């Protein structure tokens, strides 16, 4: 959803 | 999907991450075993020890695995259930680990600066730890409750959806705040304690190695903990850099040197109790 | 049971009803119209001695265990001296308390030294 | 005059009991474990005793406690607390009615469970070491000032003194006839006594150091001591001598209790070395140990039943052993 | 005075054989050894 | 049914157990020792079978017992004694002839097996009377090796000479073998002990808490 180049990095 | 890696910038990583994991597990395996099979170190005395080294290997063997995985190509594994599980419990196995250790900086204190007063109780210590981890709970259930998996070509990503607000006000003050009682607190805590502590101190290469061994925690945990926290307080700041190829490899950096610190404890005690030193020995 | 016999310049102190080796020996005096004092010890291999400071480099204390045997030597007598000296032992048979108590079961009956 | 009563002595020796009890069959390896364990006294616990119907006891603690057990359950029946912190004894009646304790006051107060005191007992100059009911009338202690002495409860005064020993009386056990009892003292000599004469009928030598503890032969016949030279000897009244000595050279440390078993077979030892030893008091060889206490074990204890040992120590801890 | 009365009395006991004592050691813990649970 | 009544007795009894376990733990016992010649009672006169003494430094309740109801003999009584926080020592420094017996009772007390853990607060008493006679017996008559010192107060470096050699002459037993001993010169009219025992007893207990929290 938010954009197919975003990261995600997690806690 | 632009962060696929090659093979040899995985492995570089991937022996980096396999040797702090590996020796956090074990020391902090070792030492709670240390303490809980002898009855003469079985003592009230060392309930916040324990906490903190059972704390600590949780924290190594779950969060620090589990986000290497994701990191290498960042795409999930695992399914729904498991991106809830590893939002709430590892989260609160970090906090739960900081505060054992200013519970820690707290008893220390409060057995040099005054001596004369009798130690908490069996019953306060317990009650004690309790409230611990319920708040570590506490802080780390908003986190975990909005995860969420999203599928994308070639991708299906673990992440937070956030309730949708035109400022992002609800995620910045959480983020904020977590900041502020996870880093800024505990800091100024310890070193008000060990400060006054150490002042104190200073037969005496006893005391003076005390003393060194105290500035190293405080500046560890200084140094250390500080790049964790910019690194999620900067997409409000910038939201661009999360969208570079340099992002991945700058979380993997602060991600190591965050997760390192779980390794210095159980060397400390061997390096200052020659109890903690033949028990070591026994170990192995 | 066990027996302490003083005689006696060197005294001796003849012992019987244990093992001499294991227990560490005193002399004591008693001077008339005054209480027991110490004078010296020898520890159990006689390794180890002392004295009281008024006697130091005038007496001589030595031991024998091949015949559980205590001595005491002597000289450059002073009036001072006179008194009755008695062969004590310590309670315990491998560590000294009440040598000096007015009664003690582990002391002898005393020989007679008049200058 | 001395000799003639050793060169007496020495005509008897027919020959050594060792020789005798060549054939008798051994006891064998035992080994016992641990079965309760009471908790609640704040400092070292002192002394114990057990009751008659072999469930109930009660133990002294110099933190200024007194407490009654239930070995069965565990349960605290009654919590004592005392006037001087410094107790040393503490003994029970045979029929339950009264509990007695004492120490370094020169006081024996005797407590009625029918909880406040009925009776102190002064007159003593020197600290109390012992005491045992004889019934619920009379009683007899042992004070450090080298006197043993027998009261009258309900008049609290004394009825006779017993005197002859030199130094300070430690321990004292009261013959199964009731008619007899013997002491052992900081003089290497232990003494019996007639309740009702008043007088010592015999001495008995051999020791090299202060008696730490004594306790009567099942069949009234017999006894044993322990002392700081780390042994144990036992004494025939009959022989007027000693029949045999059980020491190891592998301790060097004194003895803090002794005890015997329901048919007299084991003979149970107290060590400073934080542990108990088990001999078999024919054959003279250590047949167990009991170990558990992480400090020195004070006192001891065999129910008049013969189902079970307690034992305490400074860890201030009480364990029962079967 | 005390110590030779004492001894007076001391020295006229009835001794017995020592192995008669030994033997009533045995006659009796062999005879109840059937009733001890240790 | 009986079981019911009797575990809640049982529930009773421990609860003041717990409450008197607080109280217990928060008052220091400390003995009182030394012979008639020193004036140990005038160190207690100014704080107030066995006698007693209670008195509050900075909100801490201190507990010291005086035994001084038994006969010579005191090697059987005197383990009771084992868990003190502390003991308190008192030597009468101006009778010389007595100086030999304080020693040889300090000796016998620091090598005691039940004692090898328990500090020694040494307060040397009389110091008035040690200058009055110093200032006029001649110490050496008694320890020839005097005559061979050398220091290391108001009108006369004799006094402090002697003071200091009579010191010495303990430490130097108390450093021959986990316990430590604190020294202290007094007077008969110093209002001062109190302070003296809780920086004492300050220190011995950190220490203590020092090695008790693993820090070494």
């Amino acid at each position: 959803r938010p954009k197919p180049q975003q990261f995600f990095g997690l806690m | 999907n632009q962060f696929v890696q090659p093979a040899w910038q995985i492995v570089l990583w991937a022996a980096a991450y396999t040797v702090i994991v590996v020796t956090s597990v074990v020391g902090n395996v070792v030492v709670m075993w240390i303490i809980l099979a002898h009855k003469r170190m079985r003592t009230v005395t060392n309930y916040f020890l324990v906490n903190l080294a059972f704390a600590e290997a949780s924290m190594a063997a779950f969060n620090t695995v589990v986000n290497f995985t994701y990191a290498v190509h960042n795409e999930w594994y695992y399914g729904l259930f498991y991106c809830k599980f590893h939002n709430f419990f590892p989260i609160a196995a970090v906090f739960a680990s900081i505060y054992s250790m200013t519970a820690v900086a707290f008893d220390r204190y409060m057995a040099i600066i005054h001596p004369l007063q009798p130690r908490l109780s069996a019953t306060a210590t317990k009650v004690v730890i309790c409230v611990i981890w319920v708040l570590a709970l506490l802080l780390a259930f908003p986190q975990g409750y909005y995860s969420t998996t999203e599928t994308m070509p070639s991708r299906v990503v673990c992440m937070i959806e956030w309730p949708e607000h035109p400022n992002k006000i609800y995620e910045k003050v959480y983020h904020i705040c977590v900041t502020v009682l996870i880093y800024f607190l505990p800091l100024l805590v310890i070193g008000y304690a060990y400060t006054v502590v150490g002042i104190t101190l200073w037969q005496v290469s006893a005391k003076r190695k005390v003393v060194k061994m105290m500035i190293v925690v405080v500046c560890t945990f200084a140094i250390c903990w500080l790049p964790f926290h910019i690194f999620f307080l900067l997409p409000y700041i910038n939201p661009d850099l999360y969208l570079k190829k340099f992002i991945q490899q700058v979380y993997l950096a602060i991600m190591w040197l965050a997760m390192s610190s779980t390794m210095y404890n159980p060397i400390i005690y061997c390096c200052l109790n020659d109890r903690f030193r033949l028990g070591f020995k026994h170990a192995f | 049971q066990v027996q302490l016999q003083e005689s006696g310049l060197r005294l001796s102190c003849a012992a019987s009803g244990f093992t001499f080796s294991n227990y560490k020996m005193n002399w004591v005096r008693q001077a008339p119209g005054k209480g027991l004092e110490w004078v010296s010890d020898i520890s159990q291999s006689g390794a180890s001695i002392s004295y009281t400071g008024s006697v130091k480099g005038r007496f001589t204390i030595s031991r024998d265990n091949a015949k559980n045997t205590l001595y005491l030597q002597m000289n450059s007598l002073k009036p001072e001296d006179t008194a009755v000296y008695y062969c004590a032992r310590c309670p315990a048979p491998f560590t000294c308390f009440d040598v000096t108590s007015t009664t003690y079961a582990y002391r002898g009956q005393g020989t007679q030294v008049t200058v | 005059l001395k000799n003639q009563i050793r060169d007496a002595r020495k005509a008897c020796a027919d020959a050594t009991l060792s020789q005798i009890t060549n054939n008798i069959d051994p006891v064998g390896r035992i080994q016992m474990r641990t079965r309760r364990t009471l908790r609640g006294h704040l400092a070292k616990i002192y002394a114990m005793h057990w009751g008659t119907d072999s469930r109930l006891l009660v133990s002294a603690s110099q933190d200024g406690k007194l407490i009654i057990w239930d070995s069965y359950t565990t349960n605290k029946v009654h919590a004592i607390p005392l006037r001087s912190s410094w107790v040393m004894t503490c003994a029970y009646a045979p029929s339950g009615n009264y509990v007695a304790c004492g120490g370094l006051d020169n006081i024996c107060s005797i407590y009625n469970l029918k909880v406040r005191v009925s009776r102190e007992l002064a007159g003593h100059t020197g600290y109390l070491s012992c005491c045992r009911f004889l019934d619920d009338n009379q009683i007899v202690t042992s004070s450090g000032d080298t006197t043993c002495a027998l009261w009258d409860i309900e008049t609290g005064q004394q009825t006779t003194t017993f005197t002859g020993h030199t130094g300070d009386v430690m321990s004292l056990s009261l013959a199964p006839d009731t008619r007899l009892f013997v002491s052992g003292a900081c003089d290497a000599s232990a003494k019996l006594w007639d309740v009702r004469e008043g007088m010592c009928r015999q001495t008995f030598t051999g020791h090299e150091s202060d008696i730490n503890a004594i306790c009567f032969f099942p069949n009234g016949n017999a006894f044993a001591t322990g002392s700081d030279d780390a042994t144990c000897r036992l004494f025939d009244l009959r022989a007027d001598q000693e029949l045999m000595t059980y020491s190891h050279d592998n301790i060097i440390c004194g003895i803090t209790s002794v005890s015997f078993s329901k048919s007299g077979r084991l003979l149970l030892a107290g060590y400073d070395d934080f542990n108990c030893n088990v001999w078999d008091a024919l054959k003279a060889d250590r047949a167990g140990v009991l170990a558990g206490h992480d400090n020195r074990v004070s006192c001891l204890g065999v129910t008049d039943d013969g189902m079970a040992v307690a034992t305490g120590s400074w860890d201030s801890f009480l364990k029962i052993w079967n | 005075r005390k110590l030779v009365e004492q001894l007076k009395m001391e020295a006229n006991i009835d001794r017995i054989k020592v192995s008669k004592a030994a033997a009533d050691l045995m006659a009796y813990c062999e005879a109840h050894a059937k009733e001890d649970p240790l | 049914n009986e079981e019911k009544a009797q575990r809640e007795a049982n529930k009773k009894i421990e609860k003041q157990l717990q409450k008197d376990k607080q109280v217990y733990r928060a008052t220091h016992r400390l003995l009182l020792l030394g012979a008639d010649n020193s004036g140990k009672s005038t160190i207690v006169k100014q704080m107030r079978g066995i006698f007693e003494t209670k008195f509050q430094v900075d909100k801490v309740n201190f507990h010291m017992f005086d035994v001084g109801g038994q006969r010579d003999e005191r090697r059987k009584w005197i383990q009771c004694f084992n868990d003190v926080t502390a003991i308190i020592f008192v030597v009468d420094s101006s009778d010389y002839n007595r100086l030999q017996e304080a020693l040889n009772l300090f000796k016998s007390i620091w090598n005691n097996r039940w004692l090898r853990t328990i500090s020694v607060i040494l307060f040397l008493n009389k110091q008035d009377l040690l200058a009055e006679k110093v200032l006029a017996s001649k110490i050496e008559d008694y320890f020839p090796e005097f005559a061979r010192y050398t220091t290391p107060p108001g009108e006369d470096p004799r006094v402090t000479r002697a003071k200091y050699f009579i010191r010495d002459e303990f430490l130097r037993i108390s450093t021959a073998s986990r316990h430590y001993c604190y020294p202290h010169f007094t007077c008969a009219v110093d209002t001062e002990n109190a302070r003296r025992i809780f920086n004492d007893c300050r220190d011995i207990i950190q220490r203590m808490h020092l090695r008790q929290y693993e820090l070494l």
